[PDB]
């Protein structure tokens, strides 16, 4: 908080984390610092009307003076109303990562089911999220949201022709025109979650260099939650069709992916982690046949000095094979430990 | 105290203070102080004055002082880059204590160890002239920033320093008149001025 | 306004904005968000000298997580004495853009008729402006700037044995050293100004079919402005001589550019505009006699909440055709409409 | 200095400096202006073990829009003890950069016989520093220090299976496991340090493209420094062995650095510069044998408006000569002037 002014609330924020990998895979071993920034403003347009908006920029050091490498997490903006719901537009996450954020708690590791701009799954470039509070202040805990998704198609700068746009990227995150949905009741202590999504698929995806063809990517997804007396246990398992990216050989045509966590708070400080998480396969393509894309164990604790500087230890203990199908399609296999520790201001 | 040649150079610094001033110099100065605006007077003169800041330094120099040398040596580069070239002072208003002070030419650096004025002799259309102060003044055309000056407009120069201080003096040209001797007066009032500095 | 002590203060600014298009154009249709982000930080010396600077940072936020496209606009540095004038060298608007930002009134389009690090025209590098106020303080609203121009060329990494520059760029944006000026009147509500710009050309240009080709490039720019009783009537005329940016083709031997705005802003904070631009190409080459650049007309409203919270709907109505040069050129024929959420902070 | 309270405390600070080059060389002439950024964040855990983070961002504004040019200088964080000294892992500065740091007083031209990421001369990553202050507690002046630098080697995903790691870049600053520290002493006014290095060299910087073959690169650097009376003079010799960069055809097999500087601080904010930096290398694997590299003659002056706001004039006197050896090496052996005008807040 930088400015307390009339209507014009500015919470500077950010972090800083330092840490290092130690993997016997040469692709993700050596140092893997990083750093983020980003402020979140509010302004109080009257008694009911309030605006606010949010931005998040991630700077990587990893890389040396010569190259730079930066992206945008989260940057929308919008209007917030009183006990009737809100609105607001820009880049966003999705409604279905509002259910697995609550499984998503690990210290570094967690959420590698999904990746960026993987349509309604995590942050996204136009979204159009609209939010409920209390269900028009009618019932407490029961949260409902939905969203919408634009049209992402090739680049204008190299000649593709088909479907166009100006924020082009790679086929691996293009997407269409979709709507989705999402419902959450959380009483004390315990919560339920759930979302569906659906989203359009581009002609881009489903040429023959890519696995995973269809026409609808509609995904239902589950989820639970336990918060009380410093004791954090959730629980999610999501249905994806023609959604989970595999990696650069596509998408699958069906993945059932189901995750658990296990976090307890200590009074000193430690909070120790437990997760298990398996990605695998049910009706992949060019011969596969029940292959698991990705399964580890997460087993670790964080340390929580104060309310700025907070240490974490992560061990990621792979429990998936190396034959060819995790060799083609570029999985790692070695187990990763990391340790470090991140500043908050 | 005396001086040679007295009697002579008397009558043409009267003609040249009584018949040239009143004539030439005075009716241009009273529009100069009136038609000018204050502010173009105010950047000239400090345009002019930032030529010759590169050779204060060099005078300071040779008679030996560190702490005047270096004052000078920032008034120039400041006003030659963000001043337009000399426009705009913008180290005298950065420090009360670097304000401009009166130019120190190769006169001065002479007059340190102790030199005499020699015979005084008056120019025509000039004034005042000495061997020792105005004789020395012909040294600095030779170091950089001042030996880019041409001729003609070099003439000119020294014609916008009257203007300025003969419009300063306007308020003060009673005393001169009220004199019994004007030759005396001028004559103790340019060697107190310049002294040894 | 975040920090003020000992006479230094900084005043942080930006505004985030989440940007849609809407047209039948596939190189321009799909998601524009972006971001400003800098600060205003100025301090007081003695009484009689202020120090200040200015830095300002685009982030688009449209762009997917692989890659950046974050570029600055304008950072100078500089000094402002009590009246004397005032003095910045850096990256800074042009003496040109101070007259012809009259007519720069609309939310997110108008100002096409010329681009950035196009001369004396918008923002660029290498700029050292001296703006006096007041005119030394004898005469109220009468101001003059005097500008100068560097000798930015071809890069110095690129194995080029013609003249290089260390911040060089592609053969689109290179300029030679050109001193320009422009002198600016103010009144109750009525106002009248104009420009005068004149930069060299380097070899660098000259060399393909450019079309426009010369030694020097000559820019006259005149109009005025009325802002009174709340109403915003603005005209500008400017006669370029191989200045305007045709396009991929080149430039334009000699172009006139026409284009005039009308707001009259509401007591409820609605803000509707309606203007018109014009730019006819004369003495064309590559075959073309009189075809015109860019012709348009755009209708438009804003609604401030309170002082920054505003939501604005644009349409711009494009009267151009579409034939050889149009194509070739890269230039949009058809109506695109946008709608945009603006949070400044 | 924005935000203090509950023990959190915040310094915000940076620059923008303006700068131009005045050379015939056409590979450094021309404006060079760039943009410093970055938060320095303090924690007060307890009374005895407190926290500490560092950032700062750099931003060439001398770039068009279509092109970015920036780059992270420092980032680190961690946190400190009472008396037993203070542990951060991050991007920081190297151990030998704390004994040329007396000679680094220079304006624009300083500190330029190493770089970046070379062979732990600067700011690199995976930097894990421990310092302790006052000899815990014991004497006062007598600081020592001791970091430890990872692994970098080949970029990952192109071409490589060897030598591979996350955060690879080019072959002519690759660096592998390094150990080595630096200890300081002040007494009053005058003061002695010194700092023994030892970094591994990888295969990719033994081949036949560069010079300089070598098990481990050994770096030996003593100084000198004095800061009394208003004054301030420094000596150093560096001596290195295969840790110089010089230019990109390699290393220098055995090079003797010697920089030294003298400064003067007046009442009125001048302060005179002159520096002397001399550097032989010798025992070149490629007929070069005895030679000169990167010699030349700084003199300068610095006057500082205030606290805030200062600017700098710099004279680059290069006594090398152009001959066979300077063609392919890209040295600079001509003057060149540089002026800027910093505005730090
Ligand atoms: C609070 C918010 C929260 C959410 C709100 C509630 C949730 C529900 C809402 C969503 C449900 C809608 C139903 C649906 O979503 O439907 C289904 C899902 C069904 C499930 C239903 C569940 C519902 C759940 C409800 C929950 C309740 C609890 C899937 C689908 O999405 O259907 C798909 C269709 N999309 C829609 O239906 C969405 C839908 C959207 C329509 C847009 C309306 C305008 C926007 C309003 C702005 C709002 C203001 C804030 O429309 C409509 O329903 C009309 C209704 C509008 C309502 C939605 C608007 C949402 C905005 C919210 C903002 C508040 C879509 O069709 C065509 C679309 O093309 C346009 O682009 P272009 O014209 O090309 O530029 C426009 N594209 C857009 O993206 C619009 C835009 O970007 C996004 C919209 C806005 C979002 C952001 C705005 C927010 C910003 C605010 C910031 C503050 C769009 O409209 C247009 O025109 C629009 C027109 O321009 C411009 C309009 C003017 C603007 C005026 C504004 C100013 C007002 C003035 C005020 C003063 C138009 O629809 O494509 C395929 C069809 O396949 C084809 C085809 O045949 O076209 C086949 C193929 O064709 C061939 C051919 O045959 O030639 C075949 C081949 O042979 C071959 O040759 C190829 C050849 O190679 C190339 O040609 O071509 C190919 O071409 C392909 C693609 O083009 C290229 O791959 O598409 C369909 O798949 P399918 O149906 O499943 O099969
Ligand atoms: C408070 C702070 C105080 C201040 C800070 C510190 C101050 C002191 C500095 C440290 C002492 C210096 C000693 C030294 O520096 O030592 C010497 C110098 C001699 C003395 C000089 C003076 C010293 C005293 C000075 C006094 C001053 C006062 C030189 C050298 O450096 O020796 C070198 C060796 N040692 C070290 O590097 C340091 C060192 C290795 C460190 C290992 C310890 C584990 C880390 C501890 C974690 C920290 C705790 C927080 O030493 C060790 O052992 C253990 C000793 C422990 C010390 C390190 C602790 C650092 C922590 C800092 C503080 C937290 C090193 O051995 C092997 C290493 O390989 C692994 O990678 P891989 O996994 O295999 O990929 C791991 N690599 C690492 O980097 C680890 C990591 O990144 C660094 C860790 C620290 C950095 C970050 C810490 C902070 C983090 C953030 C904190 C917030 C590592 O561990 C491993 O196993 C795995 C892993 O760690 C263990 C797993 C993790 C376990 C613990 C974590 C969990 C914690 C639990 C918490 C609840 C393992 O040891 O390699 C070369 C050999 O050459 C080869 C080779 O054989 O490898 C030959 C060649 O091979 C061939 C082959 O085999 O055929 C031949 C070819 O023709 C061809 O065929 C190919 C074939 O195709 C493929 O093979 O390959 C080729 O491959 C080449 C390179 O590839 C290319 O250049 O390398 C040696 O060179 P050489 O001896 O000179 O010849
Ligand atoms: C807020 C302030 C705003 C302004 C204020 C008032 C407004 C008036 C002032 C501006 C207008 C000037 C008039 C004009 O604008 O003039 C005309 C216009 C006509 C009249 C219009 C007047 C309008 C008035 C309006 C009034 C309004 C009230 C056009 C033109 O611009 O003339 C052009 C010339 N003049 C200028 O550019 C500016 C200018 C010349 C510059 C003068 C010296 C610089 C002063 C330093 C600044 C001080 C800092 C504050 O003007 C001058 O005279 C003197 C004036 C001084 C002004 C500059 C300073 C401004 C800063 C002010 C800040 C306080 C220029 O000549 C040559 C220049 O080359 C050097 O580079 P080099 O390194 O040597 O390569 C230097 N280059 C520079 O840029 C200097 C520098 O970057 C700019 C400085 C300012 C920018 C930043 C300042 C602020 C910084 C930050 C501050 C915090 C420069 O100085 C030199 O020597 C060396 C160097 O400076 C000196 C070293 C530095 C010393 C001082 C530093 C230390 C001081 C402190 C110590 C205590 C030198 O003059 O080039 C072409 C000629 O064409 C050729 C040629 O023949 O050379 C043809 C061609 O040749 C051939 C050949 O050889 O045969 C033919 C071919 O076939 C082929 O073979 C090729 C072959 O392939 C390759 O060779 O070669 C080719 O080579 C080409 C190019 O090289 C490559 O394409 O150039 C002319 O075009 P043309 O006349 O139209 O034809």
């Amino acid at each position: 908080e930088v400015y307390n002014k009339d209507g014009n609330k500015l919470d500077l924020y950010g972090k800083v984390d330092g840490l290092h990998y130690f993997s016997d895979n040469k692709d993700v071993d050596g140092d893997q610092t990083y750093m983020r920034l980003g402020f979140k403003g509010e302004t109080q347009v009257t008694d009911q009307l309030t605006g606010y908006g949010q931005w998040e920029y991630q700077i990587q050091g990893n890389s040396a003076e010569n190259e730079n490498n930066s992206w945008t997490r989260v940057a929308f903006a919008g209007l917030k109303f009183q006990d009737v719901g809100s609105f607001d537009y820009g880049r966003n996450y999705g409604v279905v990562y509002d259910v697995t954020s609550w499984t998503d708690v690990l210290p570094e590791f967690g959420g590698d089911t999904y990746g960026s701009d993987n349509f309604m799954q995590q942050r996204g470039n136009g979204f159009a999220t609209y939010r409920n509070t209390d269900f028009f202040g009618l019932v407490d805990g029961l949260n409902f949201a939905v969203q919408y998704q634009g049209k992402n198609g090739n680049p204008s700068g190299e000649g593709f022709t088909s479907g166009v746009t100006n924020n082009g990227r790679d086929a691996l995150r293009q997407n269409g025109d979709g709507v989705g949905g999402s419902i959450t009741y959380d009483y004390e202590g315990f919560g339920i979650g759930g979302a569906i999504s659906s989203s359009k698929r581009t002609d881009a995806q489903n040429t023959a260099a890519y696995i995973g063809n269809g026409d609808r990517a509609e995904t239902y997804t589950g989820g639970l939650k336990y918060d009380a007396n410093n004791i954090y246990l959730a629980a999610q398992y999501t249905q994806t069709y023609n959604a989970t990216r595999v990696g650069s050989l596509g998408w699958a045509n069906k993945a059932q992916n189901f995750e658990a966590v296990a976090q307890y708070q200590f009074d000193f400080g430690l909070r120790p982690s437990l997760a298990y998480l398996q990605s695998k396969g049910k009706n992949l393509g060019r011969g596969y046949d029940d292959e698991d894309i990705l399964k580890y164990v997460d087993v670790g604790a964080t340390y929580y000095f104060n309310k700025n500087m907070s240490t974490y230890v992560d061990y990621k203990i792979n429990l998936l094979d190396d034959n060819q199908f995790t060799r083609d399609a570029g999985i790692n296999t070695d187990n990763i430990v990391a340790l470090g520790l991140v500043y908050q201001f | 105290r005396s001086d040679p040649l007295e009697g002579f150079n008397r009558t043409m610094y009267n003609f040249n203070f009584n018949v040239l001033d009143p004539y030439i110099v005075r009716p241009v100065a009273v529009a100069w102080r009136d038609y000018v605006p204050q502010p173009a007077r105010n950047g000239l003169s400090n345009f002019t004055g930032n030529l010759e800041e590169p050779a204060v330094m060099v005078n300071y120099f040779l008679q030996g002082d560190p702490y005047q040398g270096m004052v000078h040596f920032t008034r120039f580069f400041l006003n030659t880059i963000l001043g337009m070239g000399g426009f705009i002072d913008v180290a005298g208003m950065a420090n009360p204590k670097l304000q401009r002070t009166e130019p120190h030419r190769f006169g001065s650096t002479l007059g340190h160890y102790g030199v005499g004025y020699g015979p005084y002799v008056q120019l025509p259309f000039y004034g005042s002239f000495t061997l020792r102060d105005d004789g020395g003044d012909m040294a600095d055309g030779f170091y950089p920033v001042l030996s880019w000056l041409t001729w003609p407009m070099s003439v000119g120069k020294w014609t916008l320093e009257g203007i300025e201080t003969r419009a300063q003096l306007l308020d003060s040209d009673g005393l001169l008149r009220c004199s019994s001797d004007p030759y005396i007066m001028v004559r103790e009032a340019y060697f107190q001025r310049h002294d040894f500095i």
